[PDB]
């Protein structure tokens, strides 16, 4: 009513409350696609309840889909259910019936754990092992000019709106990269002493530039110079200071 | 150039649906109302609260300016 | 349906279109606002799509199991003979913004270019699966079929081809000016 009656009738509000979708219908196929499908669901069976929920329009999931992908987490779909983002299923999109959309946004899901992985890695200083910051610093400078892309294809959103494919087919080279960064980050936290817990991720990072010696070698040599700042300092020291420097023995030399 | 995943085949097309962030800066007026009422509820009908808006950017700033010399 | 088949002609398997081992990419849900006629004409569509998701499943499989440095170049290549046809489905969107009253013949029509390019390469990459070819001579059974016949499975073959040639020309610069061998150690 008033107020309220606006805020229904220009955004959402039936996204978070089950309400029936204020996104305009007319009759037949795209306009009101309810009929035919409520006919479809009902020839082969709709089992014993038609297919109905909350029902949700494509914009508000690819604004989401670019949230989850950009960094930030715990969204109304790609709920954290146990530990790992997965979609909520309770939403119907009435095309496809919401099964085959289930699989495209299991498979955004499954880099959005990727994603969640990182930034859990990132979580755990802000809000010391020395190369790991060091690490996660070089991972901050690749995910500032990552999102700056999300945020500038989510602006032309506004600006008319562009399909959910060719947003997933933008960020390509990027995830190609993410694909990288996952295998980069298993051992990284695989892990008894703090030498071997940070040569275990630095040998994977000095192998894995052999793997691919294009666009993913050369953000694996930029982020395998600035996690071996330690060590090169280090060695300096050990040099002009006289001294090794001692973190309980992060070095390799045993002294 | 979007075809909603609701319904597909032939479109008469209609826009996006706008955001709730989206255009951030004029519906205070709506929620301070809101904020108010929910204030209301648990306060039991008498607490309110000043300033649901005012009054510009500009002549906020000339007031405020006016303060640190001191006019109130 | 003219956004739904792209989607499963795509690296995705689909569930209206079902993913099988033994019969790829099925319609059996017969539509009714599909002409009857259209099931034939998507048995004719899905076999470029099956092979689109092999294509696919091959790149998302092997990073061993098949490795050497040629297959990591394999894969690049593979992806980058798979973009072409991204970019084509992209046509066909744009095109359904123009006119979506087009009906599915018309999509496997305008897909009717493909389907001249993958079923050749399809055999290929199975010739390289059922032998165990995995080192330089896999370099050898591509070159043996981009000599072919057709413009456009002579482009995709000569994408493979080149990348596959890229890492051997930078481990004989290693040979000609480090002295280095077995940079990868044997194939």
């Amino acid at each position: 009513p008033d107020d309220r009656s606006w805020l229904e009738h220009h955004v959402v509000h039936q996204y978070w409350t089950a309400r029936p979708s204020q996104f305009p219908h007319s009759l037949h196929l795209h306009s009101n696609l309810a009929a035919v499908w409520d006919q479809h669901l009902y020839s082969s069976d709709p089992l014993y309840v038609p297919d109905d929920r909350v029902l949700v329009t494509e914009t508000q999931v690819i604004r989401e889909t670019l949230w989850l992908l950009s960094g930030v987490k715990k969204l109304f779909i790609f709920q954290l259910i146990d530990g790992k983002v997965t979609v909520r299923n309770n939403i119907i999109v009435t095309h496809l019936t919401h099964s085959c959309l289930r699989s495209v946004l299991e498979q955004i899901a499954a880099y959005g754990q990727v994603v969640f992985r990182l930034q859990e890695f990132i979580d755990e200083v802000m809000g010391p092992f020395r190369t790991y910051q060091a690490f996660m610093w070089a991972l901050y400078k690749y995910f500032i000019s990552f999102k700056e892309e999300l945020a500038e294809i989510e602006k032309c959103i506004i600006n008319t709106t562009i399909t959910l494919a060719i947003v997933v087919d933008k960020l390509a080279p990027r995830l190609s990269q993410l694909k990288v960064l996952h295998k980069v980050f298993s051992t990284g936290v695989a892990e008894t002493r703090n030498v071997v817990r940070a040569s275990h991720l630095l040998n994977t990072l000095y192998k894995a530039i052999l793997e691919y010696d294009e666009q993913t070698v050369s953000l694996l040599f930029s982020l395998w110079v600035e996690t071996v700042r330690p060590y090169l300092q280090t060695v300096d020291e050990w040099i002009v200071h006289g001294h090794l420097w001692d973190g309980a023995r992060e070095f390799i030399i045993q002294r | 150039k979007r075809r909603c995943w609701e319904r597909v085949g032939c479109p008469p097309g209609h826009r996006e649906e706008p955001y709730l962030t989206e255009a951030g800066r004029d519906a205070f007026d709506k929620f301070c109302r809101l904020h108010q009422g929910e204030l209301q509820l648990l306060a039991g009908g008498v607490l309110q609260a000043p300033q649901p808006v005012l009054v510009k950017e500009c002549e906020l700033v000339k007031d405020v300016l006016n303060v640190l010399i001191g006019v109130v | 349906m003219i956004h739904e088949l792209l989607l499963a002609l795509s690296g995705y398997p689909g569930s209206i279109f079902t993913w099988n081992k033994r019969s790829g990419l099925q319609v059996s849900q017969d539509f009714p606002f599909l002409h009857p006629s259209e099931t034939s004409v998507l048995n004719r569509l899905c076999r470029l799509g099956t092979d689109y998701i092999r294509f696919t499943e091959f790149i998302e499989q092997y990073t061993g199991g098949l490795h050497g440095i040629y297959l990591r170049a394999f894969c690049t290549g593979l992806d980058s003979v798979l973009q072409p046809y991204r970019q084509a489905l992209l046509d066909l969107e744009q095109e359904f913004l123009g006119d979506p009253h087009l009906s599915i013949s018309h999509v496997n029509y305008f897909l009717d270019q493909f389907q001249l390019l993958f079923p050749s390469v399809m055999v290929v990459v199975e010739q390289i699966k059922s032998q165990k070819i995995h080192g330089c001579q896999i370099l050898e059974t591509v070159y043996k079929h981009s000599c072919g016949g057709l413009p456009p499975v002579r482009s995709a073959l000569e994408k493979i081809l080149a990348v596959c040639h890229g890492v051997m020309y930078k481990q004989l610069s290693a040979w000609m000016l480090h002295g280095l061998l077995l940079d990868q150690h044997e194939e």
